[PDB]
């Protein structure tokens, strides 16, 4: 009763997990709980209010009785406990995150971050500008190599090494990089791996 | 941020790991070319065999330009010696070329009719030696202890499956026992 | 019997050589059979047809003459795959099921007997399980002759030589394997074909895996053979049966499990989604009566009532419950009565029973002679119960109910059983 | 048969070490003959199951799998002790509480 | 820690009743709380409480899922013995509980129910039925990764 | 210093990598050499293939094997640092706390790349930003550092050395540390007694143990 408002939360923080494991991925949580949390910061606020409010007391009160010490100890705990769940589900949703800002982007010719993401707006903004510097900072990243990368993608490795991509009612055509595929619905391109990772990621082709 | 799997290797990734292996061939052909990591070759000769690596074998083989080799372990007449030596040590997984089943898995996909006498009966048989030492290892699974296992001989594939279950259960096995002292 | 053993190498041929490209299905199926512990096979007639013509046409010929050497012809192969030396391990039941020609129910008759048949109906009623056997020991009364008998299937009487006689032989219980053994029986489809009368219904024994694989009331197609026995009730006059091997049920129809307490896992998405809606309980009173015009009080306290309410097991045992109850009472046109067709078709378990009850089963927990029967209150206990005619119901029950619907426990003491359940309705 | 006889040494021996079980048998033999001295309790000795799996976990498993071997050799051997018992002046049952299942 | 089943473990009721006296309940109008009380709390804070005192500040009662009827029952079936009902979380948990208590006997005892669980989960590991729903939280998610590497290889294995 | 051996200490660090609990030193000498390399090589083959057309009023092959194997290469660094990185984001406090204390080795510019050393500062950075102005406000005053209380605990972990890794054992014999009977490797774990270890056979064991193997590549992962 006293700090289980936290493992509720953590305990809707699995079923997340439970949506990224089998899963399958197609991203889309839900929100970011701003209500739940703010009830949380309100019952810690009481929490430290009352705590001061005590280390006021023993200076003059308590006169620094053996029970006393059990308020600083006990209490305190719950905080850390708040943090305990406010960090495990802040964490839980940097880790659904970032990587969805490794695998796609998104993919050439990034060429802005735009579009991806479902959550879009619903998600909390004090994220999107977490996320929005993260990709900047991955720009950095994507700016020393020069090896090449082309690093978003190619998790799962060439064969061998040309494919066949069949069309998914997309237009096109917008293949400038390299050469100019030029997409048409019901159309398969007899094209390399090296072109085939770059537009798979958005959704234009779609068999191996 | 790798994702899956990410502890263990991805199926995928154990080949992409034993191409890197040379085998001999038998190229059709008669630039350079220096790639890098090849070191051959001066250009061969048809009717001549060669040792090169593998995924250029294959690579070659796609546009049938080379006639891969059998590897002398890959035979029935040969695997028949190998489950013979393998149901009458039932402790000891024997001798493997511990990438058995993925060039089992790839050198039966093209090369196939390459081989002297492939159909109905190679696969017929690894199927089979991954059948024996599979329930092999399941039945040699009970005696885990922390901390030591000998799984002697074993595919790179073979570890891979199973290896998030051991190398997870070992890790709740020899936490609370390491802990408890 | 060297044909036998032409026979089982050619099934066990079958099994090890057997190619779907490149997976070998069945010794797959096998292994990944006997792992979750199923001991049991599934053939598919296809590929048997495909490998030999010949197998299936003995198979297809005297099937119950060589369906056992196939099952041991498997078993002997498990022996050398789950296991290897140098137990125990049952021979594992085949259920082949494949598509053929369906042959309606009112077709079946002679001529095809001892005859693979693949045929279509509804299982009325499922039959209490019981043992036939499978090895069983036995000794002599007097010599004391130690027999193990294996007994297949393919009734078979015992043996009488080792005065002695004339039967002198006991079953040993200590040890005898036993199987089970299941008897549904099956009214044909309602669609096809009853014209002017009343649809037959053939008496089927299931048997060991495909035992309790069907809730009655779902529509199935079985395959196994067609035979006859005897069952004295002349002259001669057999009476037909359908053995099952093995059986498959429709892709629909509550293949099970619909109830599972935790869902998936989308669905607790898109609940969650649901929940943030501003007008969801406004969308949910426009859910239920799509058909029903105004009444929109009914409309949500209906709504209310089904969501349950605050369940309190607090000391003492005193428990208060939930959840409410509902009056729709008026003059006809109300729809009333078809809206609680509606209710009943929403909620999660749920009986509708005007009465009175009907038909013959009592309106909610019954007594019935060899212990509750189950109703009503009983069937439909943990949710709701639909009723109508409320004031037209009789006396002795109406007791039953008044004290029940506040309490949530009835208690019932109709001769040799006391019992005193819980009916959370 | 003598391997009925094991059984029966088997079990022998669970009895009186430990002796928690010993004390009740005497309690009932005792029991008795007060109502003997007096101016109808059944003879069974209720077996824990709990017990049995600290000594031997083969004839635990024997219990189980295959009772028909296993509850009557155990059961000669009750009464046997319980005849050693005191003193003078039938079959009894066993129980099997449990540890299930 | 930060993953979600060590944090949810430690959110567990236990039966540890106190052994002094403290003024300012925080659970209602005691004010204090009478010595000897038995107040179930989590795990999380009383983890700590058993240590800082040199008389302790809680007794520590055995759990009821501790209970030695339990721990006999898991030494004999454990394959069927159903986890998933009792808390659910037992490794995860009573990983702690033996650190906390120092309790050697049942170690033994459960390094041996982990093994016979597994000898059972490389079982359906192999390509559920009922069995998957008696498993333990954390158990279970080991399941997902055995199964997982399996298809993942099967599907390798052709095409 | 030949091409092969430089992609065979590759791979091999690759594997090391993916297996092992925590991170290991960045390997600049040869990865550098390597990024040289794919320089040259990937402006060569579009040489090649730009003045192959002039011929053009023949063989496609060792352009086609070129630059196949130019793209496995290129992937196989791409797992390794896509890996690190992510080590990184789950150490990144325990490295702090490695760099804030003197012994023994710190980041510098060997145990972290200098692409890498930004990554993680950058992300350390913009982490706590984010935390800070989501949950800390509304700031504990006890909890202000993120460090070990201690309890529980954290981060600290994972430096976590008793975690099982599956490892192949390989190594040029004298005939150092073999004492029979077939071979090298000690082990002595401290817990129990020596196995002790086998050379043509894999034994699974405790991070811990090995890491001195691991360091002189006595052992494959």
């Amino acid at each position: 009763m006293y700090g289980d408002l936290g493992n509720k939360l953590v305990l809707e923080a699995k079923r997340t997990k439970q949506l990224y494991a089998r899963s399958n991925q197609d991203v889309n949580l839900p929100m970011y709980h701003e209500d739940i949390i703010r009830n949380i910061l309100k019952e810690v606020s009481n929490l430290r209010k009352n705590t001061e409010y005590l280390k006021e007391q023993q200076q003059l009160g308590m006169l620094d009785d053996k029970v006393a010490k059990c308020q600083y100890f006990v209490t305190l705990l719950c905080m850390e406990r708040n943090k305990r769940c406010l960090l495990a589900y802040q964490r839980l949703r940097t880790d659904i995150l970032d990587s969805m800002a490794w695998n796609n982007n998104g993919l050439d010719l990034m060429s802005s971050i735009t579009f991806s993401q479902q959550d879009t707006n619903n998600l909390s903004h004090q994220e999107q500008e977490y996320l929005k510097e993260y990709c900047d900072l991955i720009t950095d990243l994507k700016s020393g190599d020069l090896v090449d990368i082309d690093l978003s993608g190619s998790l799962v490795p060439p064969s061998d090494a040309f494919i066949d991509v069949r069309v998914l009612k997309d237009a096109g055509e917008i293949q400038t990089e390299y050469g100019v595929f030029n997409l048409i619905k019901d159309s398969q391109f007899f094209v390399q791996q090296s072109d085939v990772e770059r537009l798979i990621q958005q959704g234009y082709l779609q068999l191996i | 941020l790798p994702a899956h799997l990410q502890q263990t290797f991805s199926p995928e990734e154990i080949q992409f790991i034993v191409e890197n292996e040379p085998i001999k061939i038998f190229p059709r052909i008669t630039w350079q070319l220096i790639t890098t990591d090849d070191k051959a070759l001066n250009n061969m000769v048809a009717m001549r065999s060669t040792e090169v690596v593998l995924w250029i074998a294959l690579l070659l083989k796609q546009q049938s330009k080379c006639s891969i080799v059998a590897p002398q372990w890959l035979t029935t007449k040969e695997l028949d010696r190998k489950i013979q030596y393998e149901k009458t040590h039932p402790d000891r997984f024997s001798e493997l070329p511990w990438n058995w089943l993925v060039l089992a898995r790839i050198l039966f996909n093209k090369a196939k009719d390459d081989f002297h006498d492939p159909i109905h009966e190679l696969r017929g048989k690894i199927q089979d030696l991954r059948e024996i030492r599979q329930i092999k290892v399941l039945k040699g699974l009970k005696y885990l202890n922390e901390s030591h296992l000998q799984l002697d001989n074993l595919s790179l594939l073979e570890i891979n499956e199973l290896r998030p279950f051991i190398t997870e259960i070992m890790d709740k096995l020899r936490e609370i026992h390491t802990a408890s002292l | 019997d060297d044909d036998n053993t032409e026979i089982i190498k050619s099934f066990k041929n079958f099994i090890l050589e057997f190619r779907l490209d490149s997976q070998f299905i069945y010794r797959d199926q096998l292994r990944n059979n006997i792992l979750v512990k199923n001991y049991s096979l599934t053939v598919n007639m296809e590929h048997l047809i495909g490998y030999n013509e010949d197998i299936y046409k003995k198979l297809s010929d005297e099937p119950s003459d060589i369906i056992p050497l196939f099952e041991t012809a498997i078993t002997q192969v498990a022996k050398r795959i789950s296991i290897l030396s140098r137990n125990s391990l049952p021979t594992f039941q085949l259920i082949l099921n494949s598509n053929a020609n369906q042959i309606p129910l009112r077709d079946l008759d002679s001529e095809h007997v001892s005859k693979i048949v693949r045929l279509s109906g509804i299982i009325i009623s499922t039959s209490v399980l019981s043992s036939r056997a499978t090895y069983l020991s036995i000794m002599c009364r007097n010599c004391r002759h130690t027999t193990s008998i294996t007994i297949n299937n393919f009734t078979v009487s015992l043996p009488r030589s080792c005065n002695c006689g004339p039967d002198p032989y006991i079953i040993i219980h200590e040890s005898s394997k036993f199987i089970d053994q299941q008897f549904l029986k099956l009214q044909e489809i309602p669609e096809l074909v009853p014209v002017g009368e009343m649809p037959r219904n053939l008496t089927m024994t299931c048997d060991r895996y495909l035992t309790n694989k069907v809730i009655p009331g779902t529509r199935v197609t079985i395959v196994g053979i067609y035979s006859i026995y005897n069952s004295k009730n002349g002259v001669a006059i057999r009476t037909p049966y359908i053995k099952i091997l093995g059986i498959q049920s429709d892709v629909e129809t509550s293949s099970i499990w619909n109830s599972v307490t935790m869902f998936t896992e989308e669905e607790e998405e898109e609940f969650l989604q649901l929940s943030r809606n501003p007008k969801l309980y406004e969308i949910l009173t426009n859910s239920i009566a799509p058909s029903i015009f105004g009444n929109e009080d009914i409309k949500k306290a209906i709504v209310c009532l089904l969501m349950g309410g605050s369940k309190k097991i607090l000391p003492d045992g005193m428990r208060l419950r939930g959840d409410i109850n509902v009056l729709l009472l008026g003059d006809p046109g109300t729809a009333k009565s078809q809206l609680l067709k509606f209710v009943e078709k929403v909620s999660p378990i749920a009986v509708y029973t005007s009465g009175k009850g009907s038909s013959a089963a009592g309106l909610t927990a019954s007594v019935q002679r060899d212990y509750l029967e189950g109703g009503a209150m009983v069937l439909a206990d943990g949710g709701v119960v639909c009723i109508d005619e409320f004031d037209k119901m009789r006396d002795e029950d109406r007791v039953a109910i008044h004290e029940a619907m506040e309490q949530q426990t009835i208690s019932i003491a109709k001769a040799g059983i006391t019992t005193v359940l819980n009916s959370r309705t | 048969d003598a391997v009925f006889g094991d059984r029966v040494r088997r079990f022998q021996e669970f009895l009186d070490t430990f002796t928690s079980y010993r004390d009740s048998v005497r309690s009932i033999q005792v029991y008795n003959s007060n109502n003997a001295a007096n101016y109808i309790l059944p003879h069974r000795i209720i077996i824990s199951l709990d017990d049995l799996r600290e000594f031997d976990r083969s004839f635990w498993s024997g219990i189980l799998v295959e009772p028909a071997y296993f509850i009557p050799p155990a059961e000669k051997a009750l009464t046997d002790l319980a005849d050693s018992m005191d003193d003078v002046p039938h079959p009894w049952k066993l129980s099997f509480k449990g540890s299930f299942g | 820690y930060y993953d979600i089943d060590d944090v949810l473990a430690d959110g567990t009721e236990f039966p540890c009743k106190f052994q002094y006296d403290i003024p300012g309940l925080g659970y209602n109008p005691g004010r204090p709380i009478t010595k000897n009380t038995k107040l179930s709390l989590p795990l999380w804070l009383a983890r700590i409480l058993a240590i800082v005192g040199p008389v302790p500040f809680v007794e520590l009662l055995p759990p009821d899922m501790f209970s030695t009827k339990v721990m006999n029952a898991i030494k004999t079936d454990p394959v069927a013995l159903d986890l998933h009902s009792i808390n659910s979380h037992f490794f995860s948990l009573a990983i702690k509980w033996i650190m906390l208590f120092s309790e050697k006997e049942l170690a033994n005892v459960v390094s041996e129910l982990l093994l016979q669980r597994a000898q059972e989960l490389n079982h359906h590991a192999s390509s559920t039925s009922t069995f998957l729903l008696k498993l333990e939280e954390m158990e279970k998610e080991i399941y997902k990764k055995s199964h997982e590497s399996y298809k993942d290889t099967k599907r390798w294995m052709f095409k | 210093v030949s091409p092969q051996q430089d992609f065979s200490d590759l791979m091999k660090s690759w594997k090391n990598e993916r297996c092992s609990p925590e991170l290991l030193p960045y390997p600049h000498q040869l990865m550098k050499r390597l990024l040289n390399r794919i320089s040259m090589q990937s402006q060569l083959i579009e040489n090649i293939s730009m003045g192959f057309l002039d011929m053009q009023n023949e063989s496609k092959l060792p352009l086609l094997c070129m630059e196949t194997e130019l793209e496995r290469l290129k992937f196989v660094i791409r797992s390794y640092i896509r890996c690190r990185l992510s080590k990184i984001d789950k150490f990144s406090l325990y490295l702090r706390q490695l760099n804030e204390d003197e012994n023994s080795l710190i980041s510098l510019t060997d145990l972290l790349s200098k692409d890498e050393i930004k990554y993680h500062d950058t992300h350390s950075l913009i982490w706590l930003k984010l935390v800070n102005d989501s949950i800390l406000k509304y700031m504990p005053e006890e909890l202000q550092a993120i460090n070990d209380t201690e309890g529980s605990v954290n981060m600290i972990d994972e430096p976590d050395w008793n975690k099982f890794v599956f490892i192949h054992v390989n190594g040029p014999p004298d005939g150092e540390n073999e004492f029979g009977k077939p071979c090298y490797t000690v082990t002595i774990p401290d817990l129990k007694e020596e196995v002790e270890l086998t050379i043509g056979s894999i034994y699974v064991m405790r991070y811990e143990v090995i890491r001195d193997l691991l360091r002189d590549d006595k052992v494959a992962l």
